[PDB]
């Protein structure tokens, strides 16, 4: 589990810089957002941003590191239903009974 | 084996293992602390449950089970049933609202990792305020009572750093405890800031005159409403209770306290006077017309001594009447049989 990023791209990352470029929060330009491979889900230009913040202007600055922390724990994502004992785990999205 | 080090150590052990980034991580946790209350504040709305409830129940789901809710504050709420029940409703909240439950929880969790990363931030501060009258620990303890009280209030949006923000509140909390626990006889904050001046002025006068200031030099120096009776009076109070138990005289065995007498307890000659007084006044109680005697009798006697609302029915002029007359007849039938004459008191 890596944490605060900087600037090289933005593949399959967090919902933080989803505003820095409205394109994918009001419209739907992330699919055409790539710089040029569209003629001949997270991603981004080579480098067009700093770190973490609220970008109405720079009203939430935090220029820093990128701590990549490893937690010895198991990561499930699409659990289902095995109703023998009380519902354990979660569903793909619905009842997150936990 | 001697406390202090353990704690100073235990701190550094999770401090030395969990220090916080000067900005980032602190700013990270922060957002997760504020988005916490904000979240809870909405839970309360969508649930008609008092914030006090959510705050607690969310805390137990993280901090501790039904164990920490029992011994601390009695079973007002069902250690088992009540708590899970509430959580049941929270988890039952649609995606749109449950959103906040997770945020709340993720919120309080952050608080946890923000209060520890500074336990030493307190210690350092405490290092200063020391010999005033509180163990180093307590001084550190009351400092943490301040650290948290400083988190509930920090607004990360206002870019100024946390560490600092904590400083203030921490000193605030330490002082209170100092002014409030320092002595055995509670004195106000008012008459505290005032004693220090006097302790101080006592020195400024030690500075030039040479003669240990009379309650005049000190008075003039201090300020306005400062008389001579004041300063003299201010100090007896600024004193320190002497141990009821302390080596006296040719100090060996003879312990102080045994030199202090008693007063509540009537010594035999008095316990004997209430004896004679009682019966003799009570014998000289009967040779009277109870219609008024028994009213002044019990008056001073029974309850408390107001001539107006004195007697039951009859008006005033009949009070003094039999009063002043019975009293006197009562005074001369005794002049004869001299029983009280030689004042039993």
């Amino acid at each position: 589990r890596v944490e605060y990023v900087k600037k090289e791209r933005a593949g399959l990352r967090l919902p933080l810089a989803a505003w820095v470029e409205k394109e994918a929060y009001k419209p739907g330009e992330i699919l055409a957002e790539l710089p040029e491979p569209y003629l001949f889900g997270d991603k981004i230009v080579a480098a067009i941003d700093p770190e973490e913040e609220v970008i109405a202007e720079a009203e939430g600055v935090v220029h820093l590191h990128e701590p990549a922390s490893i937690l010895v724990v198991k990561a499930r994502v699409y659990p289902f239903e095995d109703d023998v004992e009380v519902s354990t785990g979660d569903r793909v999205a619905p009842g997150d009974v936990l | 084996k001697i406390s202090t080090s353990d704690p100073v150590r235990q701190y550094l052990h999770e401090i030395g293992q969990v220090p916080l980034l000067t900005l980032e991580e602190e700013v990270e946790l922060a957002r997760k602390v504020e988005e916490g209350m904000e979240a809870i504040k909405k839970l309360s709305e969508i649930t008609g449950l008092d914030p006090d409830l959510i705050r607690e129940v969310v805390r137990a789901k993280i901090l501790g089970s039904a164990r920490v809710r029992h011994i601390p504050g009695l079973k007002e709420t069902l250690d088992p049933k009540t708590v899970e029940e509430i959580d049941q409703k929270l988890k039952s909240l649609p995606k749109e609202h449950k959103r906040y439950l997770h945020i709340a929880r993720e919120g309080e969790a952050a608080r946890q990792h923000l209060i520890e990363a500074n336990l030493r931030l307190v210690v350092s501060i405490a290092k200063k305020y020391t010999g005033r009258g509180l163990s180093f620990l307590d001084l550190i303890q009351e400092g943490n009572q301040g650290l948290i009280r400083a988190v509930e209030k920090f607004e990360y949006k206002r870019r100024f750093k946390f560490s600092t923000y904590a400083t203030w509140w921490i000193r605030q909390a330490i002082n209170r405890a100092i002014a409030d626990q320092a002595r055995t006889i509670r004195i106000p904050v008012h008459m505290v800031e005032t004693i220090n001046k006097l302790s101080r002025t006592a020195r400024q006068l030690q500075q030039e005159l040479g003669r240990e200031p009379t309650y005049e030099e000190i008075a003039e120096a201090m300020g306005p409403g400062w008389d001579a009776k004041r300063v003299e009076e201010t100090l007896k109070i600024a004193q320190e209770p002497v141990s009821l138990e302390t080596p006296i005289g040719d100090e060996k065995d003879s312990f102080y306290g045994d030199f202090i007498p008693d007063e509540h307890l009537p010594s035999p000659v008095d316990a004997a006077t209430q004896s004679l007084l009682s019966e003799e006044l009570e014998k000289a109680l009967s040779k009277l017309s109870e219609r008024e005697a028994m009213v002044l009798k019990l008056r001073k006697g029974l309850i408390d001594g107001e001539e107006v609302g004195a007697f039951f029915g009859v008006t005033r002029e009949r009070i003094r009447q039999i009063e002043n007359k019975a009293l006197r007849k009562l005074k001369y039938h005794e002049s004869r049989t001299r029983k009280l004459r030689d004042f039993l008191d």
